[PDB]
C-alpha cells in the first residue's frame, strides 16, 4: 500500500514538527508509530520524547516473521521461471514492492525502489513507483529526492498517459518544486484545481481549497482574480462549507479592511500551528500587510492617517511605524508627513521608470558586448 | 428571485448615474456629488474608491 | 555601378513570358521549374530575384526561348477559379431558415468559433476538426 | 559523370540539342521512408483487459510461446509459426491486443497504415513490402501489424 | 497461404460489459476529465454497442 | 533557495504585532 503510505509523512509531521507544543497529538501518534509504519524510526522519537518501553517487543517480532513472509512468491518464481517466457513472470518483487517500499526503511527502501525500478518498461507502473518515491522523499524531509525525481516524474515519463496523470503531478506544490516561494508557479498549479473529489495526497479537500485561497492572496491583487477565485462554483461551495476563510477572502475583495486584520490573526492561528511551519510564514504575513496597504493607498492622493487608522483598525502610532518601515524598505511608494498627519503618495509616471529600465538593461548589454569584443581579436 | 436582480440593477444604475454626473467636472467636491445623489458621504466615498480600484 | 547593373539585367524581363511553377532548388542560383506547357526543366535563376519568394510551389515566370527563371509573380496569379466576389452573395438570410437550430448552431460553432478558442481544444484533447460532411434525404 | 553512380530512379538532366546526361540532380525522398511506419515503444495495457481472457490465453499459446520457447519447438521438432490471423467485428481488440502482446513479448510494435496513399505511385507497394520488412529485419526482434487492406 | 506461410486464426466476439469498461477507460486516458466520473455507471448506462 | 531565498527581515518581533497592539491596553482603549 504505497499509495496510502503517505500516512507516515502526514501524521509524522502532524506530530513531529509541532511536538514541541503538542500534548494529545503525542498520544495520537502513539497508535500509529507501532501499529502501522515503515520501520525503525518508530524508535527515533526517544531522542526527543521519553525512552519508550513496549515497541521493542512486538515490532521486531512481526518484522522477522514478515521477513519470514518475504520468501513469498520469490521461491514460487524460482519454481515458476521454469517456464521460459521472459526468464521472469509477474509474481516476484515486481509484484511484491508494496511491502519493501511500505515497510522498508528508506536506507533500504531507496534500494528497494531502485530494485523495482529494474522492472517492466510499462509507463503506468513506472510513473506510480516514481510518485511513490516522491512521497518517500517527503517522508523524512530529505529535500534531495523530491528535487531529483520530480524532473523524472514530470519530464522523463512525459510520452504517454497525459491529461489524466496530471492530477497526480499536483504533488509538485508544497514540495521542493514549490518551497516558501508562495507565488506564481505554486498558485498557478494550485489554481488548476478542476476537481472536488478527494485524491489522497494532503487529505481533506477543504484543506486543499484553504491552501489555494491562501496562495491566491499572494498570487494576484486583482488582475482577473474575481473570475478565478470569487466567480467559481466549487470554490464558492467549499467557501459555503468554511465560513472563516470566506470571511478572510471577502474582507479583502470587498475592500472592507479592519476586520481583515482580525482574519489575519485567525490565519496566524493556523499559519504556524500546522505541519508546514519549519519554513517561516513571515514572507506571507508581511506580504499581506503590504498588499492591504497598497490597495488602501491606491485612489487616495492626500489621505490623513487618522482616517487610515479607523479604516484598518487601531494603532495610529502603529500605522506610523509600519509605514516608516515599509516605505523605506522599498515597497509601498509614498511620502508620509509626520506633522499635519498627512500621508502623501507619489507615483512615477510611465516615462521615467521606463527610462531607468532601458538605461540599466542597455548598460548590462553594452558591457556584455564589450566583453565579447575583448574575447576575440585580443 | 427579484432581490438579487434588483440589487444588481441598483448597483449598475448607481455606477451609471455616478459616471453620468461626473463628466462635466474636473475637480468637484464630494459634498456636491453627495447632495445631488441624496446619499451619505461615506457610501459615496467607498463607491468611488471601489470604482478606481 | 553595381546598382546600375542590377537595374540593367532587367532587360531579360521584357514582356512575353510564359508562366510556370517552381518545384525544388538544386544549388545556388540554379533550380528546376515546371512549365505549364507540359514539360519539366532545369533552369538558371537571376541574382536579382530574392530567395524569400519561393517555397510552396509558387507561380513564377519563365523566358520564352532561353527558358530560364526571370520573374516571381504575386502568390496567386493563375488559378482558373475565382472567389465568391461581392455581388455573388446569394441573399439568403439566417432567419429565413426555420427549424434548423439544432444544426444551425452546430455549423456556426464548427466554422467561426475555433478561430479564437483554439487553445481550448488542446487543454482538453478533442483534436479540432478540419471538415464536416452533411447528408440526408434529397431536399 | 561516372556510370556506376547512376542507379534506377534518380533524377538527371539532359541537354537541349543532343540528349547527353548533364548532371545528376539530388533525389527528394524515398516515398515510403518519408511516410515511414512509425516504430513505437509499445505502451501496453498491462493485460488488465477483462472479457478477452480467452483471447489472452489463445494469443499466448498461439504466438507468444514460439518467441519465448525456441527450445520447446526444437525439442519437439515443430516448425515455428510465422503469422497469426485475427478477425471479428471492428473495435473489439483490433490493435490493442497486438500492442499488449508486443510489449509483453519484449518486442517493438510496428503499425502499417499502407491503405491507398502508398499505391498512388502504383508500384510503391512493390517496394513498400520490401523496405518495411528490411527495417523489421534490421531494427530488433519485433512484430509487424498489417490491416485488412491487403485483402482490399 | 496455408502451407508454411500463415497459421492458426483467432476469432473475436462482440465485447462484454467488462471489455466495454476497459475500452472506455483506455480511450478516456488522453482527455482532461474530472475525477469521480464513475465510468462503470456510463458502462451500464448504455445497453450494448461496438467499440 | 534553502528556506527563504534571500532578503527578508530579521527583526524577530513581528508576529501578529497588530493583534498585540490590539491587546496593548485593549487597543489603546479602542481608539
Amino acid at each position: 500500500p504505497k499509495n496510502p503510505d503517505l500516512r507516515i509523512a502526514q501524521l509524522r509531521f502532524l506530530l513531529s514538527l509541532p511536538e514541541h507544543r503538542g500534548d494529545a497529538a503525542v498520544r495520537d501518534e502513539l497508535m500509529a508509530a507501532v501499529r502501522d509504519n515503515n520501520m525503525a524510526p518508530y524508535y527515533e522519537a526517544l531522542c526527543k520524547s521519553l525512552d519508550w518501553q513496549i515497541d521493542v517487543d512486538l515490532l521486531n517480532k512481526m518484522k522477522k516473521a514478515n521477513e519470514d513472509e518475504l520468501k513469498r512468491l520469490d521461491e514460487e518464481l524460482e519454481d515458476a521461471e521454469k517456464n521460459l517466457g521472459e526468464s521472469e513472470i509477474r509474481d516476484a518483487m515486481m509484484a511484491k514492492a508494496e511491502y519493501l517500499c511500505r515497510i522498508g526503511d528508506k536506507e533500504g527502501a531507496l534500494t528497494a525502489f531502485r530494485k523495482t525500478y529494474d522492472k517492466t518498461v510499462a509507463l503506468g507502473h513506472r510513473l506510480d513507483i516514481v510518485f511513490y518515491l516522491l512521497r518517500i522523499g517527503l517522508f523524512y524531509m530529505d529535500n534531495d529526492l523530491i528535487t531529483r525525481n520530480t524532473e523524472k516524474a514530470k519530464s522523463l515519463i512525459e510520452e504517454g498517459g497525459d491529461w489524466d496523470r496530471r492530477n497526480r503531478l499536483k504533488v509538485y506544490q508544497g514540495l521542493y518544486c514549490v518551497a516558501i516561494r508562495d507565488f506564481k508557479q505554486a498558485a498557478e498549479l494550485f489554481l488548476d484545481t478542476v476537481s472536488t473529489f478527494t485524491s489522497y495526497e494532503l487529505m481533506d479537500y477543504k484543506t486543499f481549497v484553504t491552501y489555494t485561497v491562501y496562495v491566491s492572496m499572494i498570487a494576484l491583487e486583482r488582475p482577473d482574480l474575481r473570475e478565478k477565485v470569487i466567480k467559481g462554483a466549487e470554490i464558492l461551495e467549499v467557501l459555503h462549507s468554511l465560513p472563516a476563510v470566506r470571511q478572510y477572502l471577502f474582507s479583502l475583495y470587498e475592500c472592507r479592511y479592519s476586520v481583515f486584520f482580525q482574519s489575519l490573526a485567525v490565519v496566524e492561528q493556523e499559519m504556524k500551528k500546522d505541519w508546514l511551519f519549519a519554513p517561516h510564514y513571515r514572507y506571507y504575513v508581511r506580504e499581506m500587510r503590504i498588499h492591504a496597504y497598497s490597495q488602501l493607498l491606491e485612489s487616495y492622493r492626500s489621505l490623513t492617517l487618522g482616517y487610515m487608522a479607523e479604516a484598518f483598525g487601531v494603532g495610529v502610532e502603529f500605522i506610523d511605524q509600519e509605514l516608516s518601515r515599509f516605505i523605506a524598505a522599498g515597497r509601498l511608494h509614498c511620502k508620509i508627513d509626520k506633522v499635519n498627519e498627512i500621508v502623501e503618495t507619489n507615483r512615477p509616471d510611465s516615462k521615467n521608470w521606463q527610462y531607468q529600465e532601458t538605461i540599466k538593461k542597455g548598460d548590462l548589454l553594452l558591457n556584455r558586448v564589450q566583453k565579447l569584443s575583448r574575447v576575440i581579436n585580443m | 428571485i427579484i432581490s438579487t436582480h434588483l440589487a444588481k440593477l441598483y448597483d449598475n444604475l448607481l455606477e451609471q448615474n455616478l459616471i453620468r454626473v461626473i463628466e462635466p467636472f474636473s475637480r468637484v467636491q464630494i459634498e456636491h456629488i453627495s447632495s445631488l445623489i441624496k446619499l451619505s458621504k461615506a457610501d459615496v466615498e467607498r463607491k468611488l474608491s471601489q470604482m478606481i480600484l | 555601378e553595381f546598382l546600375h547593373a542590377q537595374e540593367e539585367v532587367k532587360r531579360i524581363q521584357s514582356i512575353p513570358l510564359v508562366i510556370g511553377q517552381f518545384l525544388e532548388a538544386v544549388d545556388q542560383n540554379t533550380a528546376i521549374v515546371g512549365s505549364t506547357t507540359g514539360s519539366n526543366y532545369y533552369v538558371r535563376i537571376l541574382s536579382t530575384i530574392d530567395r524569400e519568394l519561393l517555397k510552396p510551389n509558387a507561380s513564377v515566370a519563365l523566358h520564352k526561348h532561353s527558358n530560364a527563371l526571370v520573374d516571381v509573380l504575386p502568390p496567386e496569379a493563375d488559378s482558373s477559379i475565382m472567389m465568391l466576389t461581392s455581388d455573388q452573395k446569394p441573399d439568403v438570410m439566417y432567419a429565413d431558415i426555420g427549424g434548423m437550430d439544432i444544426q444551425k448552431q452546430e455549423v456556426r460553432e464548427a466554422v467561426e468559433l475555433p478561430l479564437t478558442h483554439f487553445e481550448l481544444y488542446k487543454q482538453i484533447g478533442i483534436d479540432p476538426p478540419r471538415g464536416v460532411l452533411m447528408y440526408g434525404p434529397p431536399g | 559523370i561516372d556510370i556506376n553512380d547512376v542507379t534506377p530512379n534518380c533524377r538527371v538532366a539532359l541537354r537541349n540539342d543532343s540528349y547527353t546526361l548533364h548532371k545528376i540532380l539530388p533525389n527528394k525522398v524515398d516515398p515510403l521512408v518519408s511516410l515511414m511506419m512509425v516504430e513505437k515503444v509499445p505502451d501496453s495495457t498491462y493485460e488488465m483487459i477483462g472479457g478477452l481472457d480467452k483471447q489472452i490465453k489463445e494469443i499466448k499459446e498461439v504466438i507468444e510461446l514460439p518467441v519465448k520457447h525456441p527450445e520447446l519447438f526444437e525439442a519437439l521438432g515443430i516448425a515455428q509459426p510465422k503469422g497469426v490471423l485475427l478477425y471479428g467485428p471492428p473495435g473489439t481488440g483490433k490493435t490493442l491486443l497486438a500492442r499488449a502482446v508486443a510489449h509483453h513479448t519484449d518486442c517493438t510494435f510496428i503499425r502499417v497504415s499502407g491503405s491507398e496513399l502508398v499505391q498512388k505511385f502504383i508500384g510503391e507497394g512493390a517496394r513498400m513490402v520490401r523496405e518495411l520488412f528490411v527495417m523489421a529485419r534490421e531494427h530488433a526482434p519485433s512484430i509487424i501489424f498489417m490491416d485488412e487492406i491487403d485483402s482490399i | 497461404l496455408r502451407p508454411g506461410r500463415i497459421d492458426r486464426k483467432i476469432e473475436f466476439p462482440p465485447p462484454n460489459e467488462e471489455a466495454r469498461l476497459d475500452i472506455l477507460k483506455i480511450h478516456s486516458r488522453k482527455m482532461n476529465l474530472t475525477r469521480g466520473i464513475n465510468l462503470r455507471k456510463i458502462a451500464e448506462l448504455m445497453p450494448g454497442a461496438s467499440g | 533557495e534553502d528556506n527563504w531565498d534571500d532578503d527578508n527581515v530579521e527583526d524577530d518581533f513581528s508576529n501578529q504585532l497588530r493583534a498585540e497592539l490590539e491587546k496593548h491596553g485593549y487597543k489603546m482603549e479602542t481608539s
